[PDB]
């Protein structure tokens, strides 16, 4: 770790300079009204980016926190195949990884994984 | 205090996370924000009482299986606010 | 003798949406009697593109 | 949609109908039975609706025949004045209190301007209500379609134009508005809705056709009044109506030939709106998954009750529709004391029903 | 050393945290924060597996609360504060200056680390993180995973029909 | 600091009495208080809150001092530390409650909602029996509280005998 | 007799039921930041 | 259980939530339960039929969350200073602990959330959050044991649930109120024993079980319904309304003998003081009931006359009529039951 910080800072800082020397090796030219403006192919912009962009995988965007949080549970695994009961740790193993396609082969099925329609 | 060189620390930083999940800001989604904040501090001190046991860092796992479900399951109901009420503001809702 | 039943002044003090109205209460109104409360359909605002020409 | 000619022949069920007037649908019975695998391309809801005497009902006899559909008798008050046992209610009259008097539709057109015309109405459209669910239970359960005459959403425009004539008070006109506005959204709008455009001068000349004693005689039937009804249903339901269900437009099919209008229904076609889902034309009856099917078969398969529970709105301001205490007892007194209304339909001892002892069943979808 | 200056920092970006009203605003604040105590957990512990796993966790939590938070709460502002950047600023040296002339021997938490065990724990030489999660594939405890699975999968029937999918997209209408 | 009402005879250490007094005064204010800035009046600013934080704590604290003065003073006065002592203090807080909501009548009647009560509690001084005891039964099941068990697991061996130990 | 019987204690009571709608109508978050001063009222204790 | 097949399946995961809670034999292990509880009843409690469903749905969704999270927070501590599950002697920490449990039943000072969020349920929600959910809640309570902060809750519930509810005509809201009082007598009873507590909820819920149907069955939601709402024989309609009385805890009916023993064991323990408060407490709460049986007890009325017919579910109401009976003829047969004893 200790290490590591250290290394993650120097990089930092070192990526860091890199644009403080572009920044003053760029040429300098005075900034227009128009060369500031936003680039929408030419055309001056109907509508603020700012504005709500609708979302149609909304649904799958809540499936994969969920997904994610059974990947902290199948990781460990490996770790402790040497040290655990076979039966035990096949068992459980196993209804773990049936239960997650059940589950996904489910929601297949019934349209959810199919985005807003 | 042991209390006090140890433990004081991520308490005061969890009344700070509570007092988030009160504060007025006008969006919903400010309340979700301040949530797994909280959660993090919960981790934090659940963290320092497992690794007074020699080996039981394993229900970390546990705690955080509902951390994200309370937060899924509160990011689904404010989906379900959208499309009844067409926002998220607080000052939306009936006071009631 | 004429004999008194529950006339419709009698009930009109359960007709609000509280029993004892004051200016703050007295404003607002029952809700649906079905406690139904259908969503109302409010505007349509999409984000346009100038797609194109460059 | 396809008639006969069509598919040639009678029209061939998917499934067996469910029996839906002898066995309940609830959530248990629901997971052995599902409700898509009856629906046909004839499993529709047609309103054939018009003006005053318009020869609505000949021409739905026959058009329900040709498309094979349920042909559903429009309501009247006799549904109310005649108990199972087939008893007149209206015989007790005499007994019961003035404001308690029987109400029909000859005492309308005999002496409208009554303060129970405002209970009359309310009654039609109760009357309708009851009706179209049974409709929705029939097609929903054996997937065959069903014809309507006039359907409740069309029933607020008598109640209008008898406002606009004066019949009715502020005070009517608000409390039918809640109670419409209470109901009227629980239920599925038709797929197909016919009119047939009779022009006032026309029905006026139709309606003493018929030569019903009452109505010759009567004075309701005026050019305001009848030109109020066609200013309603053209601009206000038809209008609205539209936006979900397609709508033919007939100079009078009652007068005309049906085999045209079969011919002419089967060229309309019910499938270039699914393909939006959001699109508002037939919205009601979209239902993606088998689960949603099955809500709406519960809700008026099983949950009608509710449904004919939330006509309980409290509205006592209006003088006319409240009914005095004294009267209330003195006219529960003779209703239920009537042959056949002392208990539930099919106990009533005294009318013949046998074997009360052993007898433990109720219907189902039935009063009381 | 650097576990004290974990601790101003932790305490620093939780003061601004509770100022903080643009939604993003939040979320860069819990972002710094969710790297600290990922790595101040892992001081105090036998190994840094739980570190991994609290921060890949949350980072799937981060990114959909931008897609709500691009759709939902768009269009909103931020104001720099003086008041805040000093007095972050000014704690944030304070507490830093301390770090350097504290009894930091006192201030180590007493939890042991790998190293901190003796050389006798026979226990300690196996792989960095066999025993600790070892229990949670054995009889019994074991079942309180499976119960987990349900739970999730249940929840995963949950969000579908409290979403009602078909009923249309998400905008903030 | 930490002083309590009837550490001493009715008649004495007045100083000890206020301070227990008043301790129930502030905190009954601040608990009523705290909803009443935010649930009730809702003032805006941060001066005018501590003004409902003074107006519903202040006079409670006179109350309370009013209270102790003409109780204690009644004691000595009298004689005599008798029921009509704590009724001849009720009153005077009663007096401060009218002053505080500038009606006659409130503070009067109030003064015997409050006379009443204090005499209750010298009552319970001096018969010896408490308001709120320490439950003398506590009951923690049923009658097969130790039966009632159901359990699957295999329970594993023993460890302690409640035999007399051998050696 | 019935200043301090019934008729008064209504008009009292009923007082405060107005009162206590006007507590009743207020923001869910007033209410949770009333119970946030009560726990931190107990933390600052435990310290002491 | 109403609509579909998964309507089914979050009743059982209720179910298991609330027995993972009450047999769990430490804090973090009854802590998980309320998790598995609290998204077993969101589904069930949001429509997107109604506007005001979903702002049900939030309110609760809110508080519970930090109610659990601040409940795990002093659990977490509990154990960091005792290491145990339990604490030898009760002080600041489990205090803590109480207040958060309070909330997640909505106790007196803690209650507001609780009526707020009762405009928006259906009646068959409302029985499944009054009766249920106080179960995990209140249950715990009983392993700790501290008194002055439970005992506040107990004189503040009796007070603002009985004086709150005389303002209100909503059914729904009003018997939010009128839970929240029986929810005092509870805590008060959960002071001294649980066996009176287990006898007490089980009757509590009996008679609630019996009122929801009543206007479930008939969907009444506001008290000028009860007036508007037609039966056949007025002597029904007056026997239905016989049960408001027994939820007022009036002797001749069933719903007294709950009230009875929490008084007969509350005055064995010397708790004089509270029983005096409680019990008058209690009037104001029988008050508004009977407010409700204006519409009963006088027996003619001046009603709407559009309906001469009563539509009916049967099995409910057959489920509710037998319910009913015992609700006024129940007391004969306290011989039988030897859970006092
Ligand atoms: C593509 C879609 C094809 C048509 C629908 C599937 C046909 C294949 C039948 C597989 C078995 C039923 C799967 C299903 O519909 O979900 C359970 C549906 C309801 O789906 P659901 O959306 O309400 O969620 C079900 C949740 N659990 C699993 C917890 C119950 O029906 C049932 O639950 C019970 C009846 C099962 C048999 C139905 C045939
Ligand atoms: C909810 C989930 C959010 C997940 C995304 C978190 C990060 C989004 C931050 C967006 C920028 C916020 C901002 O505007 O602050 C401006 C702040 C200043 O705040 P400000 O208030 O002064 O900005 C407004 C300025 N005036 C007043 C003039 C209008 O500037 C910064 O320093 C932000 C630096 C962001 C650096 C880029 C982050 C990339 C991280 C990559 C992953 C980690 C490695
Ligand atoms: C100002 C604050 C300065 C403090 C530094 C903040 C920047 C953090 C950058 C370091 C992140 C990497 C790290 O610290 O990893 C620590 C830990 C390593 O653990 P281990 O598996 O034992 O490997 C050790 C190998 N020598 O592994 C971990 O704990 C997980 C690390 C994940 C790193 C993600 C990358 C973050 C990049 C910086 C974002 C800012
Ligand atoms: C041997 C297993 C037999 C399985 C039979 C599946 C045949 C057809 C699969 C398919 O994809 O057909 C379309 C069907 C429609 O499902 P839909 O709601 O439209 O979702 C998108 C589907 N691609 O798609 C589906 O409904 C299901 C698709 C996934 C099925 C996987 C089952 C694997 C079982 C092992
Ligand atoms: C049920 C409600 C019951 C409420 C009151 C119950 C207590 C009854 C009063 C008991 C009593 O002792 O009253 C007499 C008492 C005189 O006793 P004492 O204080 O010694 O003064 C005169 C002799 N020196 O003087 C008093 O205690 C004052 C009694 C005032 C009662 C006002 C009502
Ligand atoms: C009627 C409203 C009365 C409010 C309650 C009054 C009160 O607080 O009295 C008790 C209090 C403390 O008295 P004590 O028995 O010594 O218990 C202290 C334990 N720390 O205060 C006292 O010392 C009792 C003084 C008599 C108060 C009579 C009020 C009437
Ligand atoms: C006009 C209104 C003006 C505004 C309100 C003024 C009153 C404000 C009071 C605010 C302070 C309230 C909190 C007081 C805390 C006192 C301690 C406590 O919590 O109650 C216990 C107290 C004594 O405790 P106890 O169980 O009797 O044991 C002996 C202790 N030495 O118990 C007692 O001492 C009880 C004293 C009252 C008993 C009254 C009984 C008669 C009631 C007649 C009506
Ligand atoms: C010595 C004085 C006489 C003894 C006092 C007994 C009080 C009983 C008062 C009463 O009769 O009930 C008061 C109120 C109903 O009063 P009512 O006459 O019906 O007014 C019209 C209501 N529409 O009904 C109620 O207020 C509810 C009953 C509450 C009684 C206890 C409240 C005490 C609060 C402290
Ligand atoms: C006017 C409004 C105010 C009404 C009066 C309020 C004051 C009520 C009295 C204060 C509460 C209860 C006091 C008490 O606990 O009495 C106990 C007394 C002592 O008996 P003991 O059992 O031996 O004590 C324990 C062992 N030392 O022995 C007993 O007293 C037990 C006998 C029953 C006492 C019940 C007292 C409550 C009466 C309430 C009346 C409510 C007003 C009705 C009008
Ligand atoms: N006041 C009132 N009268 C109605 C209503 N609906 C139908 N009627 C009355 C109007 C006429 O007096 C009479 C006309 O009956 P119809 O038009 O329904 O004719 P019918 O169905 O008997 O056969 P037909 O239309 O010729 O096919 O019934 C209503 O909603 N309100």
């Amino acid at each position: 770790m200790f290490s590591i910080i250290f290394i993650a800072l120097l990089i930092l800082l070192i990526t860091t300079i890199v644009m403080f020397l572009a920044s003053i090796l760029s040429k300098k030219a005075l900034i227009d009204r128009e060369k500031s403006s936003p680039f929408e192919c030419g055309f001056d912009p109907k509508s603020s980016s700012r504005l709500p962009f609708s979302l149609r995988f909304f649904l799958i965007t809540i499936i994969f926190l969920i997904f994610d949080v059974e990947i902290a549970l199948i990781l460990p695994m490996i770790i402790i195949m040497k040290y655990s009961n076979i039966m035990i740790w096949t068992i459980t193993s196993i209804i773990f990884i049936l239960i997650l396609l059940i589950g996904l082969y489910h929601e297949w099925n019934q349209g959810m994984l199919n985005w807003s329609n | 205090m042991i209390m006090i060189l140890y433990w004081s620390l991520p308490m005061i930083l969890f009344i700070l996370g509570l007092f988030c999940f009160v504060s007025n800001r006008k969006h919903l989604l400010s309340m979700l924000l301040s949530l797994e904040f909280i959660v993090l501090m919960l981790f934090f001190m659940l963290f320092i009482y497992l690794n007074m046991l020699n080996y039981e860092s394993y229900f970390s796992m546990m705690f955080l299986t509902f951390s994200v479900c309370e937060g899924a399951l509160g990011l689904s109901i404010l989906v379900s606010m959208i499309r009844t009420h067409g926002n998220d503001y607080f000052q939306s809702f009936s006071i009631m | 003798a004429a004999k008194w039943y529950p006339d419709p002044e009698f009930m009109k003090q359960f007709s609000g949406p509280v029993m004892y109205p004051d200016e703050v209460t007295s404003l607002w109104t029952v809700p649906p009697w079905n406690s139904k409360v259908t969503p109302v359909e409010k505007s349509v605002r999409n984000l346009t593109l100038n797609f194109g020409p460059q | 949609i396809s008639g006969k000619t069509m598919r040639g022949g009678p029209r061939v069920p998917k499934a067996a109908p469910y029996p839906y007037k002898t066995k309940k649908y609830s959530v248990f019975n629901a997971i052995f039975d599902k409700t898509s695998k009856r629906f046909d391309e004839n499993s529709k809801v047609i309103c054939v609706e018009g003006p005053i005497a318009a020869g609505k009902s000949k021409f739905a006899k026959e058009l329900a025949e040709e498309l094979d559909m349920e042909y559903y008798p429009a309501v009247d008050l006799d549904l109310i004045y005649i108990n199972s046992y087939g008893y007149d209610m209206r015989k007790l009259d005499p007994q019961l209190p003035p404001s308690c008097r029987s109400y029909d539709v000859r005492n309308f057109c005999l002496d409208p301007s009554h303060d129970l015309a405002a209970q009359f109405q309310i009654r039609m459209y109760m009357l309708r209500y009851s009706q179209y669910i049974d409709a929705l239970q029939h097609v929903l359960s054996t997937g065959q379609g069903v014809v309507l005459e006039r359907s409740p959403y069309s029933d607020f425009v008598f109640m209008e134009a008898m406002f606009r004539q004066g019949y009715l008070s502020r005070g009517a006109r608000s409390v039918y508005n809640e109670l419409r506005q209470n109901t009227i959204g629980e239920l599925l709008k038709p797929h197909l809705v016919i009119y047939l455009d009779l022009p006032v001068d026309a029905v006026k000349k139709q309606i003493k056709a018929r030569n019903v004693d009452y109505e010759v005689q009567s004075k309701v039937f005026s050019d305001a009044y009848l030109s109020d009804l066609e200013q309603l249903y053209k601009q206000q339901y038809l209008k609205d109506i539209s936006t979900h269900a397609e709508l033919l437009i007939y100079d009078w099919t009652a007068g005309g030939e049906t085999e045209v209008v079969v011919e002419d229904i089967e060229r309309i076609d019910f499938n270039q709106f699914e393909a939006d889902i959001h699109n508002k034309k037939m919205l009601d009856w979209r239902f993606p998954l088998e689960a949603e099917w099955c809500e709406a078969r519960i809700k008026y398969c099983h949950e009608k009750p509710d449904l004919m529970n939330y006509f309980n709105v409290p509205r006592f301001d209006v003088p006319e529709l409240v009914r005095s205490a004294d009267d209330g007892k003195v006219w529960r007194d003779v209703w239920f004391n009537a042959p056949g209304m002392k208990y539930r339909p099919g106990y009533n001892a005294d009318m013949g029903d046998e074997g009360l002892l052993t007898k433990t069943k109720i219907g189902i979808n039935q009063g009381i | 050393m650097i576990q004290l200056m974990l601790y101003s920092l932790i305490i620093t970006t939780s003061i601004i945290f509770l100022n903080m009203i643009h939604p993003l605003a939040l979320g860069l604040t819990l972002l710094i924060q969710t790297i600290f105590v990922c790595l101040l957990t892992g001081l105090m512990t036998k190994s840094f597996w739980y570190s991994y796993i609290l921060f890949l966790i949350f980072l799937g939590g981060m990114l959909v609360l931008f897609i709500y938070v691009t759709s939902l709460a768009s269009n909103e502002m931020f104001n720099l504060s003086m008041k805040l950047t000093l007095f972050s600023s000014l704690i944030l040296i304070f507490m830093l200056i301390l770090s350097f002339i504290m009894d930091k021997t006192s201030s180590s938490l007493f939890l042991m680390n790998n190293d901190m065990q003796s050389i006798i724990n026979m226990n300690s030489y196996f792989m960095e993180n066999s025993l600790s999660l070892n229990k949670l594939y054995n009889f019994p405890t074991n079942f309180i995973t499976i119960l987990l699975m349900n739970y999730l999968l249940i929840t995963l029937i949950v969000i579908v029909k409290i979403t009602k999918l078909f009923k249309g997209p998400i905008r903030m209408m | 600091l930490r002083s309590k009402y009837y550490d001493h005879p009715d008649g004495e250490d007045a100083f000890g009495k206020i301070v227990a007094t008043n301790k129930y005064a502030v905190s009954a204010g601040v608990a009523w208080s705290m909803f009443d800035v935010l649930t009730l009046s809702k003032p805006q600013g941060y001066l005018p809150t501590l003004g409902r934080f003074a107006y519903n704590t202040g006079p409670l604290m006179g109350m309370a001092t009013a209270f102790t003065l003409t109780t204690l003073v009644a004691t000595n006065a009298r004689g005599k530390d008798d029921k009509i002592n704590y009724l001849i203090g009720g009153f005077a807080a009663g007096g401060v409650f009218g002053a505080w909501k500038h009606n006659h009548v409130a503070g009067l009647c109030a003064g015997l909602f409050l006379g009443i009560a204090g005499v209750i509690k010298k009552m319970s001084i001096e018969q010896g029996w408490e308001f709120f005891p320490n439950t003398p039964i506590k009951q923690y099941g049923g009658l097969n509280i130790a039966g009632n068990d159901w359990t699957i697991m295999a329970d594993p061996p023993k460890n302690w005998t409640t035999e007399k130990p051998k050696e | 007799s019935e200043y301090f019987g019934g008729q008064h204690l209504y008009q009292k009571l009923s007082m405060y039921s107005k009162t206590l709608f006007l507590m009743h109508n207020n923001s869910l978050k007033i209410y949770l930041l009333l119970f946030v001063f009560w726990i931190l009222i107990l933390l600052i204790l435990l310290f002491l | 259980m109403f609509n579909n097949s998964s309507k089914i399946l979050f009743i059982t995961i209720m179910i298991i939530g609330t027995l993972i809670t009450v047999t769990s034999n430490s804090w973090l292990g009854a802590w998980m339960g309320l998790e598995i509880n609290l998204l077993s009843f969101i589904p069930l409690l949001s429509d997107n039929n109604n506007l005001m469903s979903t702002e049900a749905s939030l309110k609760y969704f809110l508080t519970q969350v930090l109610a659990s999270t601040v409940l795990l927070f002093s659990s977490i501590l509990l154990m960091l200073k005792n290491n145990m599950n339990n604490e030898i002697n009760e002080s600041f920490t489990s205090m803590i602990i109480m207040s958060a449990l309070l909330l997640k039943s909505g106790a007196a000072p803690f209650h507001f959330w609780f009526p707020n969020m009762m405009e928006g349920l259906t009646w068959m929600n409302a029985l499944m959050l009054m009766t249920w959910q106080k179960i995990a809640p209140l249950m715990l309570i009983s392993y700790l044991n501290i008194k002055y902060l439970l005992l506040i809750s107990v004189i503040l519930s009796v007070i603002i649930g009985a004086i709150g509810g005389l303002n209100q005509t909503s059914l729904r809201k009003l018997m939010a109120f009128s839970s929240i009082n029986h929810l005092g007598w509870m805590l008060s009873s959960l002071m001294i024993s649980e066996s009176i507590w287990l006898i007490y909820f089980f009757f509590y819920s009996f008679l609630s079980f019996v009122l929801t149907f009543m206007f479930n069955i008939f969907k009444l939601f506001h008290l000028n319904q009860l007036f508007s709402w037609f039966v056949n024989s007025k002597i029904l309609k007056f026997t239905l309304f016989m049960n408001f009385l027994s939820l007022g805890g009036l002797p001749p009916f069933l719903g007294f003998l709950p009230k009875w023993l929490v008084i007969q064991q509350l005055t064995l323990c010397n708790q004089y003081f509270m029983l005096t408060l409680m019990m008058m407490s209690t009037l104001i709460t029988l008050f508004f009931y009977l407010r409700i049986c204006y519409s009963a007890f006088m027996m003619n009325y001046f009603e709407n006359n559009w309906i001469m017919k009563m539509n009916m579910n049967s099995i409910n109401y057959n489920m509710y009529m037998i319910m009913t009976f015992f609700s006024i003829f129940g007391l004969f047969l306290i011989s039988l039951f030897y859970f006092m004893f």
